[PDB]
């Protein structure tokens, strides 16, 4: 190089180009994939990440682990992005996507080092991915009967498969039944905001319950609250968005009087306004009053004197769930509290759960919402239980959308690898090597499963390859018996969309990484 | 073993992946498990000396220098300044046990430490930690089923409080209040039974007010079936004792009314000024006369009041107290059976509470006065007033009494008990032992490790009592095997018998089951962690 | 904040700033409120110039304090611990313990202490 | 052993007894060898070099 008295780019700009740059990109992708390798399979392990604030997060979820890592390598961030994409679109497979992408890049690295043109590799990946997706759609097993029992069993099996890698895998049948029950009560959109997740410290995992209704924590009761009865047997619920307090009529309001009689009249008028609101609420027949805005002590004592229940400052989403379950309407005005806008539940009760008070609305027959109350011995315990249940919920929702399943345990990918190898053996030969590399790369997941289980990956892979070649589509890794088994008959079921999205995203990430040849890093501005 | 990956590329170019990766540490594989296991072992061994009647207390000092002398394991772990993440997990486990049950916050830590200690030597022989966790889950299920099998029911009725008093005494035995043991157990049982929904429903601890004042003696602690207020009569010359008091509860200050909205009252002439003065005087007289009309012998406010109202209250023979807090207002209304009135115009005779005695209490040469309201008709709220020679024993008595209240609450929720002193642990270990023999070989090691970890509680009890742990534990286990009697435990008090039936060492089944469950789940969670990425 | 050496004014009818300091203007502009490093609050009558009454209730020094929404003869939240006093009786009528600064909520039922307490429940609300 | 409540002197004497018994057992398993037996010497050398 030369000093170049006036330089072209700003001083401090770093540029890397050529084969070394792409090889380094592949190595960075390998490094990222290594961080989630041991989290895959029933024998997977959890990771603990501590941030600068000292708060530790414990997760088996690949997307969460990748997000927590402060990745700054531009090529490595693609793996995190595709993990986020897989979590958003599907909700499961956030580790398989990264493993597949890194394995693709690793398999094609030797060809890159030989000077092979990246466009050829990109075309080979596109062809292989299209063929693999078509094969998945072709061989996916579906039942065209719409049988309720069969559909529920399929959903439960999919939830169990999605759950048999987390800390709650011991109670996976229990939690899968809970998740299927929760999802089946959503109406048509399967909105996630309609499934509440409450975490209460203390108690065992089996103590966790699903409320066929709505439940939320007690919200800063005022004085006189303890005189209110805490159990009703057919209450009418008045959902309100109203501040039941003595307060200024308006922010800009001002009262100008010149007589003590008018002063007393104004005071009595404020009191009468509050009491008129309370009386309009009371005459509606409602026994439980929930408000999004604060309810004052005067209103609390007024309701206590009438054997009523009040709870102010209820969170908005909890009020929405209460409306969806009991079947009323949130009223910003109490002037027309007809029976149409009043909720109704069979039993309302306030009980204690692990040192916290919760309000229970059970017995709703037309409920379109749920509430999970999760019990655990630690904060991160409950958080990871929530993450596992979220994975199961996404899986069950996707299965509701389309009941197409493929066998897990790597069986689907071994079948895809065999199909792609057979296809590659019938092409000129420049694309043959790359498609064969793709097929070999698809074998990472069963190998990773065997490695995590402490198995002999080579022997299991050889047996799987021979079995698939000689006949058998759903033969995968059997973790319990340290052998191979028909995973379809073992009910290791995954929705086809999970693997479809995984292959698509991994191929797109690999093609994007390979397509780059130069990286330019401008100097940081305002480093401070 | 640390610093993660560091290659700087196979071409010499910079190789940066994670922001500030050269100042971050990482543990991988079995070394992380060993570090976590030894950290948990250290925490558990610190806790294990405070187990049982002979356990010793810990002296906690916070960052401000304040001193806390306590035996409560949850409190000790909460006040301990830990940085290791597994220690934080132990602290959270203790807090969870305290929240769900309230008793046995030390047994969970010791059990988890023993479980991880056994899992360490199981890992050294080449067993996947997930397999150890599965074996622990199976053994925990077996132990819980056995606990249900050997459980015994007790009577929770108020006509016979002997089993409840025995359970409270067992809970309080390890605490410093064992000098006043029976009195403390009696007051705890009476307090829980007084404020509770009888149909096996919950117990609202907000109805139990626990107050501690230094001075006096620990034996002076008593249960008051009313409310203790940290206030006194407003005017110094009002009578200090009211009998058969008709109590008026008010949340309106004895001041001229003012609108909440921004208001300006315009005085435009001398006649307006005279009218305003007359209105003020008449408002004071009217509120006092309205209070007097209902027949009240005593008025309790929440927002204080000014001199004119004070002198009118004194003049009309109406004792009154001001600035009573909201929770205290609620407790007084509940105990006295009277409603809470928001303004004078709404005050009637039927809203008056009734108390047999309202008195002002002095506390020696201290200038402090506190009000007592008691002798109510059907008081549904109680106050536990704790006295002691120093504030530290007062705090310890507070938390010990909270433990007793939690235990009686658990008995209210479920009335099945299991005899303590290590008898439950020994029987569960035996049951896991037989259930391991039938099980195939691979899970046998995990089940027997679970049994050995369960055996730590009787050994810890024996060691704390000066007795030889292994010999006594083996003898008691052999005695349990010989004659079918799961009530044989460790004679910590050297009463001469190992039968906890006669020694009346009684613990709630819910507490034992919750201990086993929480310990197993935390151990599994720790066993599943294999990487640490501290900054 | 110290006023100018002579306030640089001539017959403004409000040059009587006083502030002898031998603080915060109360709403009824007849009294002045001083807290020192000893942890004791002081009430002075600006007209007479006399120390009305003191408020020895803070073991730690009162870094900040705030006044009632109006004259109100009471409130006086003082942040050493948050303590509420009543000038009609001179006692800590209401105390809190869970201080950068204390600000009273204009509604009158609460106050915010400095990285919120409710007076009608003796408990933190936010 | 110490955690069980055993003085670290009973452990030492018991370990001495176990060592003596183990010496007896190892001597029992032993087989006489003659330096003329070249095959055994070669096998011993190969076993020594196996791990290197
Ligand atoms: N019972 C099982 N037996 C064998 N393999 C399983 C079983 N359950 C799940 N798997 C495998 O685990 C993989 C997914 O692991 P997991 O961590 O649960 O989700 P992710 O795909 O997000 O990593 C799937 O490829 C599936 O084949
Ligand atoms: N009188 C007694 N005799 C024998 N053992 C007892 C006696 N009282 C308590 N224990 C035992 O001491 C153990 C510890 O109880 P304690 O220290 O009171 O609470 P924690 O379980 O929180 O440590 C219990 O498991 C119990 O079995
Ligand atoms: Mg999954
Ligand atoms: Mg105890």
């Amino acid at each position: 190089m030369m000093p170049t008295p006036v330089i072209l780019l700003k001083e401090g700009t770093d540029s890397s180009q050529g084969i070394p740059q792409l090889v380094s990109n592949i190595s960075a992708c390998q490094v990222i994939a290594e961080a989630v390798r041991t989290t895959l399979g029933p024998r997977g392990m959890d990771k603990l990440i501590v941030d600068g604030r000292g708060k530790a997060t414990i997760s088996n979820d690949g997307a969460t682990i990748l997000k927590l890592l402060d990745v700054v390598h531009p090529a490595a961030k693609t793996l995190v992005d595709i993990a986020k994409s897989q979590d958003a679109e599907v909700g499961d497979g956030t580790t398989s996507v990264t493993l597949l992408a890194a394995e693709f890049l690793k398999q094609v690295k030797p060809y890159v080092e030989e000077g092979l043109h990246p466009q050829i590799i990109i075309r080979a990946f596109r062809t292989a991915t299209q063929l693999a997706v078509n094969k998945i759609k072709e061989i996916a097993v579906t039942v065209k009967k719409a049988d309720k029992v069969e559909q529920r069993k399929l959903l439960e099996k999919c939830a169990m498969t999605a759950l048999s890698s987390k800390l709650i895998s011991q109670q996976k049948a229990f939690f899968a039944k809970m998740v299927v029950d929760a999802v089946m009560m959503l109406d048509d959109l399967l909105q996630l905001k309609m499934i509440g997740i409450k975490k209460v410290q203390g108690g065992a995992l089996e103590d966790s319950q699903l409320v066929a209704g709505v439940a939320f924590k007690k919200t800063f009761s005022y004085a006189g609250f303890e005189m209110q009865p805490k159990k009703y047997h057919n209450p009418k619920i008045a959902l309100l968005n109203v501040e039941l307090e003595l307060k200024a009529e308006k922010d800009n309001a001002e009262i100008r009087v010149h007589t003590v009689e008018d002063y007393q009249a104004i005071v009595d008028a404020e009191w009468n306004i509050l009491y008129d609101k309370l009386e309009k609420i009371h005459h509606s027949g409602a026994k439980v009053v929930l408000s999004k805005l604060p309810i004052g002590d005067v209103a609390t004592q007024y309701f206590a004197d009438r054997d009523m229940f009040c709870a102010g400052r209820v969170p908005e989403e909890d009020l929405k769930r209460t409306m969806m379950a009991c079947g009323g309407s949130i009223q910003t005005s109490v002037n027309a509290l007809s029976a149409d806008v009043l909720g109704r539940c069979q039993v309302f009760e306030e009980t204690q759960i692990g040192g916290e008070r919760y309000n229970f609305f059970t017995g709703c027959p037309k409920a379109k919402t749920c509430t999970f109350i999760l019990r655990g011995g630690a904060e991160q315990f409950m958080e990871e239980t929530e993450r596992s249940l979220h994975d199961a919920i996404m899986i069950v929702r996707r299965a509701i959308k389309n009941d197409s399943v493929v066998a897990g345990g790597g069986a689907i990918e071994m079948e895809l690898s065999k199909y792609l190898r057979d296809y590659s053996r019938t092409i000129p030969g420049k694309q043959q090597l790359l498609i064969g590399a793709y097929a070999k790369a698809l074998e990472i997941i069963p190998r990773q499963l065997c490695d995590n289980a402490g198995f002999d990956a080579t022997n299991i892979l050889n047996k799987l390859r021979a079995r698939h070649a000689q006949g058998g589509t759903w033969y995968g890794v059997d973790i319990n018996n340290e052998d191979i088994a028909d995973n379809f008959e073992a009910f290791v079921w995954e929705p086809a969309m999970v693997r479809i999205n995984a292959l698509t995203a991994a191929s797109e990430a690999a093609c994007l990484i390979v397509s780059v040849d130069e990286t330019i890093k401008n100097p940081r501005s305002t480093v401070d | 073993a640390s610093m993660g990956t560091l290659a700087f590329d196979e071409y010499g170019r910079p190789f940066l992946i994670i922001k500030d990766q050269d100042r971050k540490s990482r543990l991988m594989g079995l070394e992380a498990l060993k570090s976590h296991i030894m950290a948990a072992k250290a925490v558990a061994n610190t806790m294990r000396t405070s187990l049982g009647p002979n356990g010793l207390d810990k002296m906690m000092v916070d960052k401000d220098g304040d001193v806390t002398v306590t035996n409560d394991g949850a409190t000790i772990l909460s006040m301990m300044d830990v940085d290791h993440q597994i220690a934080k997990l132990m602290v959270e486990l203790s807090k969870s046990q305290d929240d769900e049950i309230g008793d046995g916050t030390t047994g969970v830590v010791v059990l988890a430490g023993a479980l991880l200690e056994e899992a360490e030597q199981l890992l050294d022989r080449g067993i996947h930690p997930i397999r150890i966790a599965d074996g622990y889950e199976q053994a925990a299920r077996v132990a819980i089923e056995h606990l249900d099998k050997i459980s015994d029911s007790v009577l929770v009725d108020i006509k016979d409080t002997e089993p409840l008093i025995q359970t409270a005494k067992t809970t309080l035995g390890s605490k410093v209040v064992n000098s006043c043991h029976r009195q403390m157990a009696e007051i705890a049982v009476n307090a829980v039974l007084t404020v509770a929904d009888m149909e096996r429903r919950d117990v609202d601890f907000e109805l139990i007010k626990v107050e501690g004042k230094v001075g006096g003696r620990l034996e002076d602690t008593k249960l008051i079936k009313g409310v203790i207020v940290d206030k006194d009569f407003s005017h110094p010359q009002m009578p200090k004792k009211v009998e058969d008091a008709k109590i008026a509860i008010l949340t309106c200050p004895f001041e001229p009314p003012k609108p909440k909205t921004k208001h300006k009252l315009d005085v435009t002439s001398v006649e307006d000024y005279k009218a305003l003065q007359k209105y003020e005087k008449e408002k004071f007289e009217e509120m006092i006369q309205q209070i007097k009309e209902t027949g009240a012998n005593l008025a309790i406010c929440q927002w204080g009041f000014d001199d004119e109202a004070n002198h009118l209250l004194l003049q009309n023979n109406l004792p009154a107290v001001r600035w009573v807090g909201g929770p205290e207002i609620e407790l007084i209304a509940i105990a006295t059976g009277g409603r809470i009135v928001p303004r004078f115009s709404e005050l009637t005779a039927e809203k008056l509470g009734f108390a047999g005695l309202v008195q002002e209490i002095s506390f020696g040469t201290t200038k402090d006065k506190m009000l007592v309201i008691e002798q109510c008709k059907n008081s549904r709220a109680v106050t536990i007033f704790i006295r002691g020679g120093n504030k530290m024993i007062i705090e310890e008595a507070k938390r010990s009494l909270h433990d007793a209240l939690c235990v009686i609450r658990n008995l209210i929720r479920d009335n099945r008990v299991v005899y303590g002193g290590g008898a439950a642990e020994i029987s569960c270990a035996l049951a896991v032992s037989q259930e391991a023999d039938k099980c195939p070989t691979l899970e046998q090691y995990a089940m027997r490790a679970f049994a050995d970890a369960l055996e730590v509680i009787p050994m810890a009890l024996s060691e704390n009592s000066g007795m030889n742990p292994i010999q006594t534990m083996t003898e008691v286990r052999a005695r349990q095997v010989k004659e079918m009697n799961p009530a044989l435990g460790i004679d910590c008090l050297h009463k001469g018998t190992n039968d906890m039936k006669q020694q009346h060492v009684i613990e709630t089944l819910i507490g034992k089951k919750q201990q086993i469950s929480l310990a197993t789940q935390m151990v599994r969670m720790i066993l599943k962690i294999d990487d640490i990425r501290k900054p | 904040s110290v006023y100018p050496l002579t306030f640089d004014k001539n017959e403004n009818m409000a040059a009587k700033k006083k502030s002898v300091a031998m603080c915060s203007f109360t709403n009824s502009d007849m009294q002045i409120l001083t807290a020192s490093g000893d942890g004791t609050c002081a009430l002075w009558d600006v007209e007479s110039g006399q120390l009305l009454q003191s408020f020895h209730g803070h073991g730690a020094d009162v870094l900040c304090l705030d006044l009632a929404p109006s004259e109100t003869g009471n409130t006086f939240v003082s942040g050493g611990k948050a303590m509420v006093w009543d000038m009609r009786s001179g006692q800590c009528v209401q105390a809190f313990e869970t201080i950068n600064s204390v600000r009273y909520y204009p509604s009158g039922d609460a106050f915010a202490s400095g990285a919120l307490y409710d007076l009608r429940a003796d408990r933190e609300v936010a | 052993l110490l955690q069980k409540g055993i003085h670290p002197t009973i452990i030492s004497e018991s370990f001495q007894k176990a060592l003596e018994k183990g010496i007896e057992i190892l001597t029992d398993m032993s087989r006489p060898v003659e330096l003329s037996d070249r095959e055994t010497l070669l096998n011993s050398a190969t076993t020594s070099l196996n791990s290197k």
